[PDB]
RNA sequence: GAGUACGGUAGAGGGUGGUGGAAUUUCCUGUGUAGCGGUGAAAUGCGUAGAUAUAGGAAGGAACACCAGUGGCGAAGGCGACCACCUGGACUGAUACUGACACUGAGGUGCGAAAGCGUGGGGAGCAAACAGGAUUAGAUACCCUGGUAGUCCACGCCGUAAACGAUGUCGACUAGCCGUUGGGAUCGAUCUUAGUGGCGCAGCUAACGCGAUAAGUCGACCGCCUGGGGAGUACGGCCGCAAGGUUAAAACUCAAAUGAAUUGACGGGGGCCCGCACAAGCGGUGGAGCAUGUGGUUUAAUUCGAAGCAACGCGAAGA
C-alpha cells in the first residue's frame, strides 16, 4: 500500500563464476528492489552466463520504475560472466546513467585463499 | 577502473571505454590470482619459467 | 563432408500446375520409384481440397507450408557431464523440406481412409493452423527458446 | 700472499619496540524479500525465527598488492609494509703501516627449511584427523559442505630434506660476443673492478653436455666409492622426554642392476589431412513363418576343412 519516490539512485551488480546479484538502492544505500539469475529461472549452469544477467538487471529495473529513478549511477563487483550484460540492459530499461565504478575488494596481502583443486 | 559519461556520448562508447580502464587496471588478473593458495615453490617456479621465455624472446628479436 | 565438392542437382518437371513446389512435395510422397502413384495421390488430395471448399488447392497448399515451417531448431553438443541443445536458425532452404518432411510423416499416420484423404485433411488442418504438426513446430520453437542462454 | 688505520657507497643481513592501509570472519543496527551457496551435474549446508545483497559502527588475528627485476644481502638454512634504536659483513679510492703473521683440516664445537615435542599465551583465514553429501562394482580417495591439533608468539628440545649447481675449500693460467647489479677512472664512448645471466673457439666427456661462475691445464689438504637385493636394516655404543637420530654388519639370494643415446611402437600429449567416421537423410536386421550355414546334443555313421574384423548362402558352379 505505501509508497515512496527517489531519484538518482545507485545499481550494485555483484558478478561471480556461479551467479550474478543486481540490487538497486537509492544514495544512502538503503535497497528498493533486488534480482538474480536463480530467480529469473535458469538454475544451473544457464545460472551463470551474461543472458541471465541481462535478465535480473532488466526484471529489477522494472520493478525499481516504481519509485522513479531517473538517474543511476553503477557499482560493478565481481569476477564472473554478466559483467557487462547488466549494464547494457539497464539503460535499455530506459534510465540514464551518470558513471560506472568498479568496486572489486583486492587484499593487499590478507588471508590466505583455499587450497588448489586437483582436478 | 572507474569512468564518467560526459557530454552527451553514446552508451557504447562509455562502455568500451570502462573495458579499457579495467584491463589496464588488470582487475581481473588480480582476482584470478588469489582464487587459490600458490605454494612459494611454484610461484618461483613460475617466475622462472617466466623470465627464460622473456630472455629467449628478447634475445631472438636480433 | 570434408570435401565440399557436390553441388546441388536441378530438376523441375511439374506436368499440369507449373509449380516447383508441387513436384518436390511429390518427390517427397514418392516410396520405391512410383512417380505416377505419387502424382495421382497429391492430384487427388488438391482435388478434394477443391471440391470441399471454395477455397483454391495451391494457395491453401502454400499458406499451409508457410504455417509449418519452423524459424530456429535444436542442435546438441556435448561438453563431458552434459549435452546443452543449442538453438540455430534454419537456412531459408532448410525450413521448406523440414515442412514438407513433417506434412507427409503426419499424414502417413492420420489414421483416415486413403492417403489422398489424409492429406486433404492434413492440409486443410494447416491451413487454420491445428493439427499435429503445428504441434510438433510450436513443441520446437518453446524447446528452442528454453534453451535461449546458450545461443551465442 | 695475509692483515691494520682513513673517507664513501649498496643492500628482503640480524635483533628489540612502535605504527599504518587493503581484505576476510564474527557481533550490533537500518533498507528490503525469497532465494543463497556449490558442482561436469547435483546434493549435504545456509534462509521467510527474515538469509544472500547494500549502508553505518565495533572487535580481533595473520599476511604485507603495485614497486618486483636471470634484482640484492647472507657461510648455508634463508631474508619482502613503514619508522626509531642496537648490531655483523661486503664493495670502493688514495696514502701510510706490520712483515709470511698463510691454505686445509681427522676429532671437536656452533648454526641449520618444514613437520614434530614440553610449558604458557593467542584463535580471523586455512587445514592433517574427523563427520556428512556425491562418484563408483566398491571409494577408508580425487570433487562439495563443515571442521580439531597445527599454522602465530616467548622460552627449551629435535638435528633431519630432491638441506641440489645432484658439482668440497684455497690459489695460478687459457679466444671472444651480448645483457644486468654495486663502485671507480679517461674523453654518450673507451678502460677497469667485485657479483649475476645467455652463447661460444680450443680443450675435455660414454654421451648428454661443461666451457674465466670449467666438468680445460696444474698445485695444497680433507671427505667418500668398490655388482643388485637383504639394508642405511639387525645387535651393541652415544645423544633424545618421545618420535627417533648417528655409528653400522652377517647368513642367504640373483647374474645381472645401471647411465647416455638410436630405430620403432604407443599415449585418456600437441599441430595439419583424409575415409558413409560422425552430423543431415532413405531403407533395413534384432520380433513371426520358411530357406540355408554353424555351434551343441543325439546317433552305427551324422566324413573332413574354414574360427574377431580377415569363419558361418564359406571349399560345394548342384549329397
Ligand atoms: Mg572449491
Ligand atoms: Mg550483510
Ligand atoms: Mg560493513
Ligand atoms: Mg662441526
Ligand atoms: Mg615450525
Ligand atoms: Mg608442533
Ligand atoms: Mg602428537
Ligand atoms: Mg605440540
Ligand atoms: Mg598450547
Ligand atoms: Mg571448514
Ligand atoms: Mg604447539
Ligand atoms: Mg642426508
Ligand atoms: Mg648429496
Ligand atoms: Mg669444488
Ligand atoms: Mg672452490
Ligand atoms: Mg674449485
Ligand atoms: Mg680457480
Ligand atoms: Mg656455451
Ligand atoms: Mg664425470
Ligand atoms: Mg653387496
Ligand atoms: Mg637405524
Ligand atoms: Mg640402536
Ligand atoms: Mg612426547
Ligand atoms: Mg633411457
Ligand atoms: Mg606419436
Ligand atoms: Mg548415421
Ligand atoms: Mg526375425
Ligand atoms: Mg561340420
Ligand atoms: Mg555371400
Amino acid at each position: 500500500k505505501v509508497k515512496k519516490t527517489v531519484v538518482d539512485g545507485i545499481a550494485h551488480i555483484h558478478a561471480s563464476f556461479n551467479n550474478t546479484i543486481v540490487t538497486i538502492t537509492d544514495r544512502q544505500g538503503n535497497a528498493l528492489s533486488w534480482a538474480t539469475s536463480g530467480g529469473s529461472g535458469f538454475r544451473g549452469s544457464r545460472k551463470s552466463t551474461p543472458f541471465a544477467a541481462q535478465v535480473a538487471a532488466e526484471r529489477a529495473g522494472q520493478a525499481a520504475l516504481e519509485y522513479g529513478l531517473k538517474n543511476l549511477d553503477v557499482n560493478v563487483k565481481g569476477p564472473g560472466p554478466g559483467r557487462e550484460s547488466a549494464v547494457r540492459a539497464l539503460n535499455a530499461c530506459g534510465y540514464k546513467i551518470a558513471s560506472i565504478t568498479d568496486v572489486t575488494p583486492i587484499p593487499h596481502n590478507g588471508c590466505r585463499p583455499p587450497k588448489k583443486r586437483r582436478v | 577502473p572507474a569512468v564518467k559519461v560526459k557530454e552527451n556520448e553514446p552508451f557504447d562508447v562509455a562502455l568500451r571505454r570502462f573495458k579499457r580502464s579495467c584491463e589496464k587496471a588488470g582487475v581481473l588478473a588480480e582476482v584470478r590470482s588469489r582464487e587459490f593458495y600458490e605454494k612459494p615453490t611454484a610461484e618461483r617456479k613460475r617466475k622462472a619459467a617466466a623470465a627464460v621465455k622473456r630472455h629467449a624472446k628478447k634475445v631472438q628479436r636480433e | 563432408p570434408r570435401r565440399r565438392v557436390a553441388a546441388k542437382r536441378e530438376v523441375l518437371a511439374d506436368p499440369k500446375y507449373g509449380s516447383q513446389i508441387l513436384a518436390k512435395f511429390m518427390n517427397h510422397v514418392m516410396e520405391s520409384g512410383k512417380k505416377a502413384v505419387a502424382e495421382r495421390i497429391v492430384y487427388g488430395a488438391l482435388d478434394k481440397v477443391k471440391e470441399r471448399g471454395k477455397a483454391d488447392p495451391l494457395e491453401t497448399f502454400e499458406k499451409a507450408l508457410d504455417a509449418i515451417a519452423p524459424l530456429v531448431e535444436v542442435k546438441s553438443r556435448r561438453v563431458g557431464g552434459a549435452t546443452y541443445q543449442v538453438p540455430v536458425e534454419v537456412r531459408p532452404s532448410r525450413r521448406n523440406a523440414l515442412a514438407m518432411r513433417w506434412l507427409v510423416d503426419f499424414a502417413r499416420k492420420r489414421g483416415e481412409k486413403s492417403m489422398a484423404l489424409r492429406l486433404a485433411g492434413e492440409l486443410l488442418d494447416a491451413a487454420e493452423g491445428k493439427g499435429a504438426a503445428v504441434k510438433k513446430r510450436e513443441d520446437v520453437h518453446r524447446m528452442a527458446e528454453a534453451n535461449k542462454a546458450f545461443s551465442h
